[PDB]
Protein backbone atom coordinates (compact mmCIF):
# COMPACT_ATOMS: atom_id res chain seq x y z
CA UNK A 1 0.00 0.00 0.00
CA UNK A 2 2.95 2.38 0.50
CA UNK A 3 7.61 -3.42 -5.98
CA UNK A 4 5.77 -4.79 -9.02
CA UNK A 5 8.64 -3.87 -11.30
CA UNK A 6 8.77 -7.24 -13.02
CA UNK A 7 5.18 -6.80 -14.15
CA UNK A 8 5.71 -3.17 -15.11
CA UNK A 9 8.71 -4.01 -17.29
CA UNK A 10 6.87 -6.38 -19.61
CA UNK A 11 4.15 -3.78 -20.13
CA UNK A 12 6.74 -1.08 -20.83
CA UNK A 13 8.71 -3.22 -23.30
CA UNK A 14 5.65 -4.07 -25.37
CA UNK A 15 4.49 -0.44 -25.51
CA UNK A 16 7.98 0.80 -26.40
CA UNK A 17 8.05 -1.67 -29.29
CA UNK A 18 4.58 -0.84 -30.57
CA UNK A 19 5.48 2.86 -30.58
CA UNK A 20 8.69 2.26 -32.50
CA UNK A 21 6.65 0.35 -35.08
CA UNK A 22 4.31 3.28 -35.73
CA UNK A 23 7.07 5.90 -35.64
CA UNK A 24 8.64 4.15 -38.63
CA UNK A 25 5.68 5.06 -40.86
CA UNK A 26 7.27 8.49 -41.15
CA UNK A 27 10.71 7.72 -42.52
CA UNK A 28 11.72 8.01 -46.16
CA UNK A 29 14.29 5.21 -46.38
CA UNK A 30 15.65 7.17 -49.33
CA UNK A 31 12.56 8.47 -51.07
CA UNK A 32 11.12 11.89 -51.79
CA UNK A 33 8.54 11.73 -49.00
CA UNK A 34 6.87 9.38 -46.53
CA UNK A 35 3.36 9.73 -47.98
CA UNK A 36 2.03 7.67 -50.86
CA UNK A 37 -0.37 10.48 -51.76
CA UNK A 38 2.71 12.63 -52.36
CA UNK A 39 4.55 10.21 -54.61
CA UNK A 40 1.29 9.54 -56.46
CA UNK A 41 0.83 13.30 -57.00
CA UNK A 42 4.19 14.62 -58.22
CA UNK A 43 5.45 11.64 -60.20
CA UNK A 44 4.25 9.73 -63.21
CA UNK A 45 3.58 6.00 -62.74
CA UNK A 46 6.94 4.91 -64.23
CA UNK B 1 3.27 -7.65 -83.93
CA UNK B 2 4.95 -5.28 -86.38
CA UNK B 3 3.58 -1.75 -86.05
CA UNK B 4 4.77 0.34 -88.98
CA UNK B 5 4.32 4.06 -89.50
CA UNK B 6 6.12 7.39 -89.96
CA UNK B 7 6.67 10.24 -87.49
CA UNK B 8 8.39 13.57 -87.17
CA UNK B 9 12.12 13.31 -86.59
CA UNK B 10 11.88 14.76 -83.10
CA UNK B 11 9.56 12.36 -81.29
CA UNK B 12 11.60 9.24 -81.99
CA UNK B 13 12.30 9.19 -78.24
CA UNK B 14 8.50 9.20 -77.83
CA UNK B 15 8.43 5.53 -78.85
CA UNK B 16 9.75 4.10 -75.59
CA UNK B 17 8.45 2.19 -72.56
CA UNK B 18 6.88 4.73 -70.22
CA UNK B 19 6.79 8.41 -71.17
CA UNK B 20 4.78 11.59 -71.61
CA UNK B 21 4.47 13.57 -74.83
CA UNK B 22 2.01 14.86 -77.38
CA UNK B 23 2.79 11.94 -79.69
CA UNK B 24 2.83 9.38 -76.86
CA UNK B 25 -0.19 10.80 -75.03
CA UNK B 26 -2.51 10.99 -78.04
CA UNK B 27 -1.48 8.88 -81.06
CA UNK B 28 0.56 5.87 -79.91
CA UNK B 29 1.31 4.24 -76.56
CA UNK B 30 3.47 1.38 -75.37
CA UNK B 31 2.98 -0.25 -71.96
CA UNK B 32 5.61 0.11 -69.28
CA UNK B 33 5.71 -3.71 -69.45
CA UNK B 34 7.06 -3.60 -72.98
CA UNK B 35 9.22 -6.36 -74.44
CA UNK B 36 10.49 -5.93 -77.98
CA UNK B 37 12.58 -3.79 -80.27
CA UNK B 38 12.02 -0.38 -81.85
CA UNK B 39 13.67 0.45 -85.19
CA UNK B 40 13.70 3.88 -86.81
CA UNK B 41 15.31 5.09 -90.03
CA UNK B 42 15.09 8.38 -91.87
CA UNK B 43 12.73 9.09 -94.76
CA UNK B 44 12.38 12.21 -96.86
CA UNK B 45 13.85 10.49 -99.92
CA UNK B 46 10.68 8.39 -100.21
Amino acid sequence: SSALGKLQDVVNQNAQALNTLVKQLSSNFGAISSVLNDILSRLDPP
Amino acid sequence: YADSFVIRGDEVRQIAPGQTGKIADYNYKLPDDFTGCVIAWNSNNL
